[PDB]
RNA sequence: GUAGCAUGAUCAUCCGAAUCCUCUACAACGAUUUUUUCCCCAUUAUUGAAUAAUGGCAAAAAAUCCUUGUAGUGGAUUCGGAUGAUAAUGCUACUG
């Protein structure tokens, strides 16, 4: 895959 | 702090409940539990004041880690007013002893430390468990299995079960590990092990809300997608790493210690190779887990660690492999940075470029981590935010630190808010990235976190517990949550309000993490409710199950004195004792464990051996436990090891190797045990060997009394008794020239004088003298002449004549001198003899009747000279004259009478026109006036030398023709005439030297008689005497086939025995300070060598069951100066020594003269007043002839005036003056340095050896109570010293030893000797690092006696052969000839290195270096050696196989043959050239002035700045060296080479 | 007899060198021990499925001991160099 994918740049924390 | 620290409502009830009963308090971390603990400690402050024996007690505060212990110690110290003792293993209590342990106990009320330290202190009986008040236990959850807490608690079970101290445990977590299910059994185990009942808050709404100020955190979870794709670069890295692994396994280094499984079932890789492989595996795991850029960060840490390891790599092969690993890691870093920059081309702005690279070249989980950070802190104030991050691996912490630093620098928003830091456990990794010790630092990472310098901390579980950390608000967990305890403690760390607990995990493990967290929450909730609903029991009083809790193991054994040996500490005790034994680097201390075999198991044990496992414990050959020991049959190999070690240590204690306190014994215990046997006599002198404080003022030197020999004691003849007259004779050894014939003819006249005695005098040796004109000899008649003093007035006249001789003729008189009437000490007379009835020599009654007092030379004038009678030639021929006319008041001796010559005759020389008379007028006419009887004759006179001490040869250009070139002719009428037999006068000046030397010779003869009687020799050569010799090589007195040694020959054959003559004894007595022609320093070396040999042999044959170290220490202690002095003082010898230079007029007392008897008594009665009497006071008294003749005691008014003058010194400068240097000889006292006595003991031993031999000399040691010889083995103290010293280990016979020794014949032919027993050679060849041998012991026990044998043999040879060369360099020659490096050169010369049955990594390399260096030098001594270093073991094994050769032969003659055969070239080289001085000769060089700075050793290198001077210049040079002193030695060697080249 | 020069020895004081060490505070080194955890494997009880028992393989945590180096001391022995001063010896002038 050569280049690692970008995880969600916008990501608000989830609460258990 | 102060008293403002106020407990809450629950702490008071907790303390009240804990007072009534023991228990474990359980509260969340940060609830103030330490405060309630110290509050409990307040309630036990009753017995802390009183000491232990008075009935008081102390307290114990327990901790598991050093830093936590220190923190709580300072906390309690600031929170109370108790003397807080702090003891840890690092502090140095390992060598603490009884008294300064007890004073520490009594000087403290509360004690803190690590569990091992307190456990060791308790087991060693420093305190009794019943002597304690309360033992506070912290982090009590650690107490399971073999943890030190449980072991310490067991002592409560094994100690007295009454009046036992309170125990309380502290924790915030109760369980360690994954043992959550069925909490109740674990909790009950904790209950019983600490014999307490857990107490926790239950009154909810009152103080649960209160203590919840340490609020629980909010827990959130964030997932990340898995990564699956594998980059090609990763597989390239893997391929390179695996091929490097293969190469590393293939490549060869020296022999290394062998490691294997924990159960030892399977082998393992070597330690260092395992270490490097482990580092590489950790790096691979890092790069797998975190990606690419993180590996780029961590490869720097790998580089720095590998470089540091190479730098400290002593072995060349280790350096090579570390360099190879460094090259591999450098290639990895090059590829990594190449790939890193491969995508940096896009944007030229470094900030965003590095940021996007971080988000690009990293695993997604770290990316989510970074977004979490960025949106969490969101550019807030830096000081407020204090977050924590936990990771598992150590190198992970440094890697994430590097990544975080790079990101923070790449984020300007976070570039000023986050100041991270990382910290890990004890196996510390250098936080630097560049080089070792770049700069020093003093703030711990924890400290910087506490100061706000580090708002972020990266750490493993090392920061989970204990360490005081202020209330943090954020905690992040990267690696998966593992244990219940760490999870609960971490969530308890988040103490402040609205603290966030955050953790990250992969998507596919979300359900597993949910299960784990819910399981842990259940584990906490059921525990809480179980405590809330538990059964009300008091203190777990069920003693039966309490004992059943521990019975499963091996029951600990306790001996008397209360010392108890914990089985779980058996491994520690045994390994520590093994470490106490000295060894080289590879020389293994670990007892090589082994696992048995079932066939062997039932071959050695019964049928039960098949069910369970048995093992064996071996012992390195250095110790005496050569017999192997087998463990009891145990199921698991673990308890098998425990049992094996326990039994082994029990046997060791039984042998006494372990002290009573169950700790290995040092040399102090050995010397303490030996003191009451071999150093008993020190007590009578107020000193002891164990008193190490005696090492302070050893230079102090004491005084001694003196007494004349027995013959001279109270031997004044009595009137009416028989008396012995002993004639003196004078034979001029020199031939006389024309200017000296007067003395030569005069002293040979038959008219001589004699010494008069009332006791008989033994035969005396002929004595040499050194006149101003030649050499002289003196002999004393053997057969005395017999007279009886019928007239008391004859005796009175004799005494008057003897007194007046010293009073007038020799000018020895003193104002206080008085003829002795008491006649006790050194009383006798000397009387002249005249030719009597032919052969008879009666007394010169004429001289004494006339010359009672010498008349005074008066200045006769012309007027009285007219009627004075003319001078008769007979009246003046050979008579004493003096020149009263001139200023010269000394006496004169005439030689011949010039009858034909007359005044007005010209002086022959230089005044052929000037006559004697006219010259006399021109010279002293104002005084003489004129000469009457002008036609009379003249005479010829010669001077009498004023010198009195003729011992030293006054070497010089006397110029016999020029000294008396002037000729002295006088008119008789102008000089006084002492009509006297001038020959008697010129003999009389030599009297004092003869008197003193015969005074000492009498002591010498008495000693010779004593040592001939005590050793019981009364054979034919006992009688007679020999002429006294003199030495030339004594500085001041300037003017094939081996030859068998004579000492061994006389010790084996009595035909060559020779009787000891007075001269040798006297020389042994004459100190070098009393500078005569000889002294003892030539015999001192032989005495020292023989004493060393005798002490070595006796100790070896007496304490053969001891190791080399204690034997060496004791042997050195034996021949110490203190012990020799103490053993000699009670031998009654020192009061008969010759130490003081003999100056008669001021430092000598005449025989017939003493002080006044009354003042003698006053001096001998007032020691408080003796020390103030001064020589001026003594000279103050003016005693005329009456006082010195008729009374013997001064006048009472004069007595009072003298004592007043003595007392007046107190208020003057005379007070406190060291008058002993001037007045000790007035009462027969003297002060002698202790070194003199230490020398004279060996001096006597040397002659007693030389004349007789070893065997007879052996008795002398026991005579001086040197060694308490055993009567149970009489042959030991006489002959078994050359026949004993072995035990069982040199008795078994087997051919297997030929397996150990390969081509032994080659070594035997190189050495020259043939061994009847090869076992001795193997023992001497048994280096300590050689486990495979089990038939014989090590080589130290052989080297110990080899050293003594070699040094004694070489000293005997150099003394017997190297004659014409002074002892001051003989000591240097022997020291050089016994040097270890010389022995190493000898060993490599015959290539004995090949046969050294040893194995070691660095030792093999260093011996290879030394041997190839010597090959380069061609097996020649480089006089020292410029090589890097020398192997001590090489010279050791050579000089040990010397003793092996002796023991195989048991013949000192063969030993000398072989030693000479290898030492021939080196002996002829050292005895021809200057042997060696080195170093010092540069310092004291005529123009070379070398000074040096502090050398620093760096790994395998050391440099030193050599600041010297050469050829009137100053040059700066360096040299290759090993250590600091070796750097100095190499610099000195280079300076020596430069000086030699400059001279050349 | 009188001076100068040279020399030997000794005390005292200062400094140095060699050997042996001790103590202090700091740092490094190596070894051993104890707890905990994961993975995998083996052997059994049973044969496949499934279990159980242990035993072994890697990771984290904690203690103890030894060694080395840094410097300061301090001590013992040997010994040198420097110097007041003391006394001794020899020589070279002035002589007696
Ligand atoms: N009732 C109280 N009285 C006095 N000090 C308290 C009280 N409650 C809490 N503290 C303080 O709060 C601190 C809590 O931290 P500490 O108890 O040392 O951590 P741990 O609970 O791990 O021992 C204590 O140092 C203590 O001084
Ligand atoms: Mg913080
Ligand atoms: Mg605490």
């Amino acid at each position: 895959i050569d280049r690692y994918e970008q995880v969600s740049k916008d990501f608000e924390f989830i609460k258990i | 702090e102060d008293v403002e620290i106020k407990p809450r409502g629950y702490q008071l009830r907790l303390v009240d409940h804990l007072t009534k009963s023991n228990g474990i308090v359980y509260l969340p971390t940060g609830s103030g539990k330490t405060f309630v603990a110290i509050l409990v400690l307040k309630r036990f402050s009753q017995d802390f004041d009183k000491p232990i024996e008075s009935g008081g007690k102390r307290a114990l505060f327990m901790c598991n880690t050093v830093e936590l212990a220190r923190q709580q110690a300072m906390a309690v110290r600031r929170c109370t007013n108790f003397k807080v003792g702090f003891y840890v293993g690092e502090q140095g209590v390992d060598d603490w002893t009884r008294g300064m342990w007890s004073d520490e106990i009594k000087k403290n009320q509360v004690l803190v430390g690590t569990a091992q330290v307190f456990l060791d202190m308790v087991t060693q009986t420093y305190v009794a468990l019943s002597s304690l008040s309360v033992v506070i236990i912290d982090e009590c959850h650690h107490g399971t299995g073999h943890h030190p807490f449980r072991e310490f608690m067991r002592l409560f079970t094994i100690a007295n079960q009454t009046k036992l101290p309170r125990v309380v445990g502290l924790t915030g977590v109760l369980i360690k590990g994954n043992e959550i299910t069925n909490v109740a059994t674990k909790l009950k185990e904790l209950e019983i092990t600490y014999r307490g009942n857990i107490i926790t808050v239950s009154d909810t709404k009152e103080m649960e809300n209160v203590m919840l100020y340490a609020t629980k955190p909010t827990e959130v979870m964030v997932s990340f997608p898995h990564q699956e794709q594998v980059l090609t670069v990763t597989r390239l890295i893997s391929a390179e790493i695996e091929k490097f692994y293969v190469s590393l396994d293939l490549m060869n280094i020296g022999v290394q210690p062998i490691r294997r499984s924990k159960s030892l079932q399977c082998l393992r890789d070597p330690s260092k190779k395992s270490f490097v492989k482990q580092l590489f595996n950790d790096f691979l795991y890092q790069m797998k887990e975190y990606g690419i850029y993180a590996a780029s960060i961590a490869i720097i840490s790998l580089i720095v660690e590998f470089d540091i390891k190479r730098r400290q790599a002593e072995t060349l092969s280790v350096k090579l492999m570390h360099r190879t690993a460094l090259t591999l890691c450098e290639k990895i870093r090059h590829l990594l940075v190449q790939k890193l920059q491969d995508m940096t081309y896009d944007d030229d702005d470094d900030n965003v470029n590095t940021e996007e690279v971080i988000m690009n070249f990293s695993t997604p989980k770290v990316q989510r981590f970074l977004m979490s950070l960025k949106v969490s802190f969101a550019d807030k104030d830096p000081k407020d935010i204090c977050c924590l991050v936990f990771v598992e691996r150590r190198y992970t912490c440094k890697c994430i630190y590097g990544l975080l630093l790079n990101y923070i620098q790449s984020t300007p928003e976070l570039r000023n808010v986050l100041t991270p830091q990382f910290m890990v456990g004890r196996n510390n990794i250098s936080p630097d990235f560049e080089s070792v010790l770049e700069r020093k630092w003093q703030k711990s990472a924890i400290q910087q976190f506490r100061d706000g310098n580090a708002n972020l901390m990266i750490c493993s579980s090392v920061l989970e517990e204990g360490i005081d950390v202020q209330a943090c608000n954020h905690v992040f967990i990267l690696d998966p949550v593992k244990t219940f305890n760490m999870y609960v403690q971490s969530k308890g760390r988040a103490r402040t309000t609205e603290a966030k607990f955050v953790l990250f995990t992969a998507d596919k493990e979300r359900e597993k993490t949910i299960q784990q967290i819910y399981q842990y929450r259940k584990a906490h909730n059921d525990i809480a409710e179980y405590l809330k609903d538990r059964v009300l029991e008091k203190t777990e009083p069920e003693l039966y199950e309490i004992k059943g809790h521990f019975q499963d193991d091996i029951d600990p054994f306790t001996n008397e004195n209360g010392a108890v040996l914990l089985p779980n500490n058996a491994l520690a005790i045994l390994h520590r004792y093994c470490q106490t034994i000295p060894t080289d680097a590879f020389g293994f201390v670990i007892p090589w464990f082994h696992v048995l075999q079932e066939d062997e198991r039932d071959r050695i044990f019964g049928v039960s051996a098949k069910g369970k496992h048995v093992i064996s414990i071996n012992m390195p050959v250095n110790c005496m436990l050569r017999d192997t020991i087998y463990s009891d049959p145990m199921d698991n190999v673990k308890t098998a090891k425990i049992s094996a070690a326990f039994k082994a240590c029990k046997v060791l204690y039984s042998l006494g190797e372990l002290n009573e306190r169950f700790v290995p014994k040092t040399l102090k215990e050995r010397v303490a045990s030996i003191a009451d046997v071999h150093f008993e006599h020190w007590n009578k002198y107020g000193d002891s060997v164990t008193a190490t404080v005696n090492k302070a003022d050893k230079s102090k030197d004491r005084t001694y009394k003196t007494e004349c020999p027995l013959e001279f004691y109270d031997a004044l003849p009595r009137v009416g008794e028989i008396c012995y007259a002993y004639e003196i004779f004078l034979e001029p050894q020199f031939e006389s020239c024309e200017y000296t014939e007067h003395m030569y003819l005069n002293l040979q006249t038959p008219r001589n004088y004699a010494i008069l005695l009332r006791n008989k005098l033994p035969r005396l040796a002929e004595m040499p003298l050194f006149s101003n004109q030649g050499k002289l000899h003196v002999r004393v008649a053997n057969a005395p002449l017999e007279v009886i003093i019928q007239n008391s007035e004859q005796l009175e006249l004799l005494h008057q004549f003897h007194g007046m001789v010293f009073r007038d003729i020799l000018k020895i008189w003193h104002p206080f001198f008085v003829l002795d009437r008491r006649s006790k000490e050194n009383s006798y007379l000397v009387v002249p003899l005249i030719l009597g009835a032919g052969e008879q020599k009666c007394f010169d009654w004429e001289l004494m009747t006339n010359f009672r007092r010498l008349p005074q030379s008066h200045g006769s004038n012309v007027q009285q000279r007219e009627q004075q009678p003319a001078p008769r030639p007979e009246d003046f021929e050979g008579k004493i004259v003096t020149q009263w006319y001139a200023n010269y008041d000394k006496p004169m001796l005439v030689t011949k009478v010039h009858r034909e010559l007359t005044p007005l005759s010209y002086m022959e020389k230089n005044q052929q026109d000037k006559t004697y008379y006219e010259f006399t007028m021109s010279k002293y006419g104002n005084r003489i006036g004129d000469v009457v009887h002008k036609d009379k004759f003249m005479i010829e006179v010669r001077d009498l030398t004023e010198q009195l001490t003729f011992y030293v040869h006054n070497r010089g250009k006397f110029n016999a023709k020029s000294k008396a070139k002037m000729k002295v002719i006088l008119i008789p009428e102008l000089c006084f005439n002492f009509n006297f037999p001038g020959d008697l006068w010129l003999k009389l000046i030599f009297l004092p030297s003869i008197l003193n030397r015969m005074y000492f010779l009498l002591h010498a003869e008495a000693l010779r008689k004593r040592f001939n009687t005590y050793l019981n020799l009364h054979l034919l050569p006992f009688n007679g005497t020999d002429y006294m010799p003199r030495p030339l090589e004594i500085d001041y007195s300037l003017k094939g086939k081996v030859k068998p040694l004579l000492i061994l020959q006389k010790t084996v054959s009595k035909e060559h025995i020779t009787p000891a003559e007075q001269g040798e004894f006297l020389a042994a007595i004459t100190a070098s300070s009393a500078a005569d022609v000889f002294d003892m320093e030539r015999l001192e070396i032989l005495g020292n060598s023989f004493l060393k040999l005798s002490a070595t042999l006796y100790l070896a044959s007496k304490y053969s069951d001891w190791n080399e170290g204690t034997l060496t220490e004791v042997k050195s202690k034996l021949v110490s100066n203190r012990n020799l002095l103490f053993c000699l003082i009670d031998a009654d010898i020192p009061k008969t020594l010759n130490t003081i230079q003999f100056t008669p007029r001021y430092t000598w007392l005449p025989p017939g003269i003493s002080l006044p008897h009354n003042v003698l008594a006053l001096w001998r009665e007032n020691p408080e007043f003796a020390k103030i009497i001064g020589p001026h006071n003594l000279r103050d008294l003016a005693l005329g002839d009456e006082e010195s003749l008729v009374k013997g005691n001064c006048s009472d008014i004069n007595y009072n005036r003298f004592v007043e003058g003595c007392r007046a010194n107190g208020q003057s400068f005379y007070a406190g003056a060291d008058f002993s240097s001037e007045v000790n000889f007035c009462v027969g006292l003297v002060t002698i340095p202790n070194k003199v006595i230490a020398d004279t003991l060996e001096a006597l031993l040397g002659v007693i050896v030389k004349n007789y031999g070893l065997q007879h000399a052996f008795k002398m040691l026991e005579y001086f109570k040197i060694c308490r010889a055993d009567i149970d083995k009489p042959l030991t103290q006489l002959l078994n010293l050359e026949l004993g010293g072995k035990k069982m280990r040199a008795n078994v016979n087997t051919t297997e030893i030929d397996g150990f020794l390969i081509n032994h014949y080659y070594l035997e032919k190189n050495l020259g000797y043939t061994f009847k027993d090869r076992r001795y050679l193997l023992q001497a060849l048994t280096h300590p690092s050689y486990p495979t041998n089990r038939i014989t012991g090590s080589y130290q026990e052989l080297e110990f006696i080899g050293n003594a044998i070699l040094d004694f043999l070489i000293s005997a040879y150099i003394f017997e052969n190297n004659t014409k060369m002074n002892p001051g360099a003989l000591t240097d020659l022997r020291s050089a000839l016994v040097n270890n490096t010389t022995l190493a050169c000898i060993c490599v010369r015959h290539r004995l290195h090949f046969f050294i049955l040893a194995e070691n990594a660095k030792l093999s390399e260093i011996i290879s270096k030394f041997v190839n260096f010597q090959e380069s030098q061609g097996h020649r001594v480089t006089n020292m050696s410029t090589n890097v270093d020398v192997p001590k073991a090489l010279g050791d094994v050579l000089e040990a196989l010397i003793a092996a050769v002796y023991l195989d032969c048991r013949d000192l003659q063969r030993t000398w043959e072989v030693i000479f055969n290898l030492f021939e070239p080196e002996l002829q080289e050292f005895t021809r050239k200057v042997p060696i001085n080195h170093i010092r000769q540069l310092v004291e060089h005529k123009h070379a002035k070398p000074v040096f700075s502090s050398p620093i050793v760096e790994g395998e290198t050391v440099m030193v700045s050599c600041q010297f001077t050469c050829m009137e210049k100053t040059i700066k040079v360096y040299g290759f060296g090993s250590n600091k002193d070796q750097a100095k030695l190499s610099a000195a060697k280079h300076a020596l080479q430069q000086l030699s080249k400059c001279d050349a």
